[PDB]
């Protein structure tokens, strides 16, 4: 409780899709922008807190809360902009006679401050008598033991409590989500984004050699003609969709109706039929 | 799997300290809500939990008994040690160590059992002496020849005809006690008549609280 | 602590329920309750634990709730490898209780005879005065049965009575003879013939 | 309970288009009729005005 861990992770996939199929987490309250659409949002510093509280104290981690542990123990401000995340850990955080493993501040001068860990342990204060704190009636530990035991229904119960500090500052980001990967469909023209490179156009195979180093490929008309498959290491060419003018050869109303069309730029196939130059 | 054997002196002297083992392999004790416990077993009674250690070093122990339960763990070797003083004649029972996996799942796999009878009685040599399958068991059916094994005060015995193979056959029915505070097993084989003279036979006595293994066979007899 | 019934009853294929009182239920919320079962001669198995679910290894048979705050375990489908002692256990405030104990009786078998197997005394134990013919029988289903050692004589037992269940695989109650024969009287006996008096069958 | 809010919506909203849907939100890979899932919710945030 007051010795709150802190493993910031950065530069890496983070995909929070896995923690759906893990044990029941019926406490994802995202106070943030979407729980839902979350996979698709990069992130530039994410700070992922841990803590175990009782199960009565779970609704005092949300930004602006009253209580003991949300004005002393662990307080968040009124700015964050993630998701909390608990669940029932009775099964192994709660043995018999009391787990005596936790321990929580219950005595402190003043609020704590946003983002404040108090990892010592002074002994409390008082009036008019300076109290060294060895067994003083009027001074008092400033933590104390939880007793997390297995007779006690929800609300007395472990639940173990990590949450994530998204920053979303404007900086270059280095925790961004992962995408999906759909199967590449060659020779048939069709839109492609990869490594945000868009366009539209014919995804072959190419023959020309790329360097280790470089990704993408242009031409000399500044143009995107070869870009290389970011899941298979190939060397693939972009020709744009087969596009052309049109043209119709009209006799002239007054003689029929009758027209012939001609389209430029084609070879018959990406469409009598005669081809011409 | 899950391998939880126990070991240890069943036969002791009374008011004394115990040192009952429980020798687990198959698992780590470290996996966080892990943890070996103990649960005596009266003949005739309910179970009953004595003492129950963690993965962090606690030791639960029952409130009613707590000068004498001193359970410790050895995960260097993995063989969790319980002992216990001032040994009444009420303790006499079957122990079992059970792993506690978590909290939801109280002790879901046990032990064996091992009978601890210390109430007056020491050690006593056991007599065997093969019943003869004679005439008299031929023709009356199934020639079933049986161990007298008699005159030891510790329960705790197994006997088996020709270890190893014939795992059937062989009765091995509870002991009785009679005037003289001592047991007696008398497990015969199904064997029958078949193919039984010109083989042997030795039930293959276990009184390992005597510390003795007499393997021996008989004759038939004529009456 | 936890109350369970004595004795419990069940015809084959019927359904029975076990009950896991409160009794001064300092459990708490009695979350967690977990039963076993134990066959006379071996080691109590887990059956059902978290009663909302089953552990694996288990059979649909085995189910069990927990209405206000008594446990109930409903096993359906009774076969004969049923019959044994079940034990609720729960998490107190300072110990792990375990209750009492349940026996299942699964009555609806034909009543079986036992069968008698007078075996011969070695000639080894003779020549030491330790005379101990043996008239074990077994393989019957009442479970009382009364023997009558005697040399055409007084029948007496001196020592057979032993109160002996032994729930085989056959789940026949089985019985141990033992004889007091002494060893300077053996001459006297002719042979010592046995006879065993069954439930029902008393001839 | 007079004044409310609606939340995410799984198609996106055109120009003038009145969103009068209450239903489940898109089940998908799990069944949300009736009992929620994992990021399916009712559409209804009940805003609080102290």
């Amino acid at each position: 409780v007051y010795a709150w861990n802190r493993k910031r992770i950065s530069n890496c996939v983070a995909d929070y899709s896995v923690l759906y199929n893990l044990a029941p987490f019926f406490t994802f309250k995202c106070y943030g922008v979407s729980p839902t659409k979350l996979n698709d949002l990069c992130f530039t510093n994410v700070y992922a807190d841990s803590f175990v509280i009782r199960g009565d104290e779970v609704r005092q981690i949300a930004p602006g809360q009253t209580g003991n542990i949300a004005d002393y123990n662990y307080k968040l401000p009124d700015d964050f902009t993630g998701c909390v995340i608990a669940w029932n850990s009775n099964k192994l955080d709660s043995k018999v006679s009391g787990n005596y493993n936790y321990l929580y501040r219950l005595f402190r001068k003043s609020n704590l401050k946003p983002f404040e860990r108090d990892i010592s342990t002074e002994i409390y204060q008082a009036g008019n008598k300076p109290c060294n704190g060895v067994a003083g009636f009027n001074c008092y530990f400033p933590l104390r033991s939880y007793s997390f035991r297995p007779t006690y229904g929800v609300g007395h119960q472990p639940y173990r409590v990590v949450v994530l500090s998204f920053e979303l500052l404007h900086a270059p980001a280095t925790v961004c989500g992962p995408k999906k990967s759909t199967n590449l469909v060659k020779n048939k023209c069709v839109n492609f984004n990869f490594n945000g490179l868009k366009g539209t156009g014919v995804l072959t195979e190419s023959n020309k050699k790329f360097l280790p180093f470089q990704q993408f490929g242009r031409d000399i008309a500044d143009t995107t003609d070869a870009v290389r498959d970011p899941q298979t290491l190939e060397i693939l060419d972009i020709t744009p969709c087969s596009f052309g003018g049109v043209s119709v050869i009209t006799p002239g109303t007054n003689t029929s109706n009758q027209v012939a069309v001609l389209y430029q730029g084609v070879n018959c196939t990406e469409v009598n039929v005669f081809q011409t130059r | 799997q899950v391998t939880l054997r126990e070991s240890g002196p069943t036969l002791v002297k009374p008011k004394q300290t115990l040192t009952l083992t429980c020798t687990f392999s198959g698992f780590s004790l470290s996996t966080p809500g892990g943890g070996v416990g103990w649960i005596r077993q009266p003949p005739g009674k309910a179970l009953e939990w004595l003492a129950l250690i963690y993965w962090d070093d606690d030791k639960r122990y029952s409130p009613s008994l707590k000068s004498s339960l001193t359970i410790t763990k050895d995960t260097s070797k993995n063989q969790v040690v319980l002992t216990m003083t001032n040994m009444d004649p009420v303790d006499t029972a079957t122990y079992y160590c059970a792993r506690l996996t978590a909290a939801d799942t109280i002790f879901d796999c046990w032990g064996q059992g091992t009978l601890v009878t210390v109430s007056s009685a020491s050690t006593k040599g056991p007599s065997v002496f093969p019943l003869a399958p004679s005439s008299k068991s031929t023709s009356g059916g199934t020639a079933a020849l049986g161990c007298l094994v008699k005159d030891y005060f510790p329960e705790p015995v197994t006997v088996s005809w020709n270890s190893g193979a014939l795992t059937s056959g062989v009765h091995t029915f509870p002991a009785v006690l009679q005037s003289s505070g001592l047991y007696s097993l008398s497990s015969v084989v199904t064997v029958p008549s078949s193919s039984l003279g010109t083989q042997t036979y030795i039930c293959n006595v276990n009184h390992k609280p005597s510390n003795t293994k007499v393997d021996k066979r008989v004759e038939p007899k004529s009456c | 602590a936890l109350t369970q019934p004595a004795s419990v009853s069940g015809s084959p294929g019927l359904s029975i329920t076990i009950s896991c009182t409160a009794t001064s239920s300092d459990v708490g919320a009695y979350n967690y309750v977990s039963w076993y079962q134990q066959h006379p001669g071996q080691a109590p198995k887990l059956m059902i634990y978290d009663v909302s679910k089953r552990p694996s290894g288990v059979s649909n048979r085995f189910s069990g709730s927990k209405s206000a705050n008594t446990a109930s375990l409903t096993i359906s489908g009774l076969q004969a490898e049923d019959e044994a002692d079940y034990y609720c256990s729960s998490y107190t405030t300072t110990s792990v209780v375990f209750g009492g104990g349940t026996k299942l009786t699964v009555l609806g078998q034909p009543k079986a005879a036992p069968s008698v197997t007078l075996f011969p005394p070695s000639s080894e134990e003779l020549q030491a005065n330790k005379a101990t013919l043996v008239c074990l029988i077994s393989d019957f289903y009442p479970g009382a049965v009364t023997v009558a050692w005697k040399a055409d004589s007084s029948p007496v037992k001196a020592g057979v009575e032993t109160t002996t269940p032994s729930k085989q695989s056959n789940n026949k109650y089985a019985a141990s003879s033992y004889l007091s024969l002494t060893p300077e009287q053996w001459k006297s006996h002719r042979s010592y013939s046995c006879q065993v008096t069954h439930e029902g069958s008393t001839v």
